[PDB]
């Protein structure tokens, strides 16, 4: 718990280089402000180092529940194999909850916003521009993907 | 009386541009006071930081 610890804060150093994934999270944090969404994964490097093997205990004894949770493959075996293993191993997780364990997942504030991080040293400029996006499950999703489609993407290095 | 029309005989119809004046500016004057206030709005709000390495 403690090695990692030191090695996860040499990566945020690390993630502070790539620019991209900083963009993402400046803008998750703009558009989805005072909600959970705001976070990044790796979360602030003070919670890195201000964590405790309880803390974990607790988010793993939560959220690591079987209706929760999903098992599945593809290739060369048989759904019947996984099964007998599933059984075999997995028969043994907690299926249930306490009345108010799992928690539930209300919308998120989107809201209009800008952040600009002035840093001129550096050669290039990484942009970012967004807005309120559907939901996995509405079906307009389909749409969409063509329109972005249509626009496409682009670097140098295309040839047309 | 006759004279101050005579001098001034607009007078009549001075007063009631006047009046169409005041009622259009008793308006025009807040709602372009609120579209100020609403695009200088991203600048009052704003806020700003220093994270140097």
């Amino acid at each position: 718990i403690e090695k990692e610890r030191d090695v996860i804060l040499q990566e945020l150093q690390e993630n502070d280089t790539s620019m991209r994934d900083v963009v993402f999270n400046y803008l998750h944090a703009t558009a989805f402000q005072g909600t959970p969404l705001a976070q990044s994964v790796e979360g602030p490097s003070e919670n890195v180092r201000k964590l405790s093997r309880a803390d974990l205990t607790e988010y793993l004894s939560r959220h690591y529940k079987a209706p929760r949770m999903v098992l599945a493959a593809a290739g060369g075996l048989e759904h019947r194999q996984l099964l007998d293993l599933a059984q075999k191993h997995f028969s043994g997780l907690s299926g249930t909850y306490d009345e108010d364990a799992v928690p539930t997942l209300s919308p998120c504030r989107f809201t209009g916003s800008q952040i600009c991080h002035r840093e001129d040293g550096l050669p290039l400029a990484h942009v970012a521009i967004a807005v309120e996006g559907p939901g996995w499950a509405h079906p307009d999703n389909v749409a969409l993907q063509v329109a972005n489609a249509i626009i496409g993407h682009y670097d140098c290095t295309y040839g047309g | 009386t006759f004279l101050r029309w005579a001098a001034e005989p607009e007078h009549d119809h001075r007063k009631r541009m006047g009046l169409k004046m005041l009622l259009m500016m008793g308006l025009l004057l807040p709602l372009v006071y609120a579209m100020k206030r609403h695009k200088w709005s991203v600048l009052k709000s704003r806020k700003l930081a220093y994270r140097p390495p």
